[PDB]
């Protein structure tokens, strides 16, 4: 419908707020969360990814679908590199480190 | 109901189909209400000088460095701004967008962007360190380097020179 | 090439055992071919691009003493030529970071870009 | 939009500031002959680029009922403003008769406009 409206007018047309549009506002958005100080901080210290996924889905209806991890996280020696790589859909037994980011689809709340 | 799965192999996907429990006043949005919308504004209101951009404080924003000319093909930056202005984001969570680049190309493409809330223009060059320091490039959430000059070159490998030079300049 | 070979392969130069390998994608014309034939015992030409790592491997860039990049002094846009030369430098240093590079730069404000390469 | 056009002629022109001249007088002169009464004359609206119509206006400014819409034939808003559903005829002309590598691609604008109007 938005495609047809844009095709017709070649622009975006504003409109007054109605309950139907405000209901249409509720969607899910892509985000990254850090395990440093969130509610999952205790689970992020060596815990398994499956427990994090189950807790996030059951509590906040949040769908975790990937880890974004520092390149030198597996090295014993400390490093100053802040580059991170992508792990897509890790298994249940995949371990976690506190310096990780979690891809997630978060719901809309007012 | 069709469902979309992420899986290593297609054989395990079939288990989802043969599974049984026995065995185991003011306009703030568009007409559709799916994107943030604002009253149209002239391009003169959003253009910032280097000193004026220095006075304002930008943090957690997006900087789009554009290599474009007055006679180059249009990228279509609306497709870049529309995902960042969806209604599932609150107004305070919207990221400020600063287009750093030539003013002629942005004048050409402004007539599809003037309905979005927080967009600003820096008429400079992505290869100049003064413009990048004025926009607080060390505090931005993301820097997107785009090259509108997608014209054919005798060597295709030389079509990425501006982007690579800008990336190394920003990193250095 | 004529000027560089005239100075480099001068007769009064002390005896140096150095061979010159010209790597260039554009095939030489008749006059360039004749010029290479006059110095066939010391000068070789190969067709290829610096930006392609395979062509760098063909000319044994990992064992070369130095890489010399010549600029097009007659171009519509000097900035484009400078950017192309800087990208050639980037490619060569990416293949082998320890090689010595001597490059020609047209505009003075562009050579600062060479400070952005870590190698 | 304020004025009401019914039983008129809409000429949708694909023209540029540097394109060959169609010569639209040859289109307006048959429609302005004296054997038609004044009330039977059909209003003519040229929808298209304003530069090309400025170039060709100096041969059209002596006819009674001619109007200009400086827009694009491929835009539905302009066609709705001119009441395309009430016109007696819509004439789609392409002034960009320049040579193209494939001649079959010279009719793309006219076909796209025709399908857009039909849809």
């Amino acid at each position: 419908e938005l495609e047809a409206l844009i095709a017709e007018e070649n622009a975006l047309r504003g409109g007054y707020s109605t309950p139907q549009t405000l209901a249409n506002r509720d969607r899910c958005r892509v985000a990254q969360l850090a395990l440093l100080d969130g509610p999952f901080a205790d689970l992020g210290d060596g815990g398994c990814y499956g427990d994090l996924f189950c807790k996030a889905l059951k509590t906040y209806n949040m769908l975790c679908f990937g880890i974004y991890r520092l390149r030198d996280a597996h090295l014993s020696t400390p490093s100053q590199c802040t580059k991170r790589y992508v792990i897509t859909n890790p298994p249940y037994e995949f371990e976690l480190v506190p310096t990780d980011l979690i891809f997630c689809l978060m719901q809309f709340d007012s | 109901t069709l469902g979309f799965f992420i899986a290593s192999d297609a054989k395990e996907v079939k288990r989802a189909f043969f599974y049984c429990k026995a065995c185991h006043n003011v306009k703030k949005y568009d007409s559709t209400g799916m994107f943030h919308w604002c009253a149209p504004k002239e391009i003169e209101k959003v253009i910032l000088t280097r000193s004026e951009a220095a006075m304002t404080v930008l943090s957690g924003h997006v900087v789009v460095c554009i290599f474009g000319d007055v006679s180059s093909a249009l990228i279509g930056l609306r497709n870049l701004v529309m995902p960042l202005r969806a209604s599932n984001f609150h107004y305070h969570e919207l990221k400020h967008i600063v287009f750093v680049g030539s003013i002629e190309y942005l004048k050409r493409e402004w007539e599809t962007l003037h309905n979005f809330p927080k967009v600003s223009i820096l008429p400079g060059t992505p290869l100049s360190r003064a413009d990048l320091r004025a926009v607080n490039i060390n505090l931005c959430d993301m820097c997107v380097i785009l090259s509108a000059n997608q014209n054919n070159i005798d060597d295709t490998s030389l079509q990425d020179k501006e982007c690579i030079l800008a990336s190394l300049n920003i990193k250095s | 090439v004529s000027n560089f070979l005239k100075d480099f392969l001068h007769k009064d130069r002390d005896d140096v055992n150095v061979e010159i390998v010209f790597l260039h994608n554009i095939s030489p014309n008749l006059e360039l071919e004749a010029l290479f034939k006059r110095h066939f015992t010391q000068v070789e030409f190969y067709q290829g691009s610096v930006l392609n790592p395979h062509d760098l491997a063909r000319v044994k860039i990992e064992s070369a003493d130095a890489c010399l990049i010549l600029a097009n002094k007659y171009c519509a846009d000097p900035d484009a030529e400078d950017a192309s030369n800087i990208m050639r430098v980037i490619s060569i240093k990416n293949y082998h970071p320890k090689i010595r590079i001597i490059t020609q730069m047209l505009q003075y404000h562009n050579k600062a870009h060479l400070l952005n390469i870590p190698s």
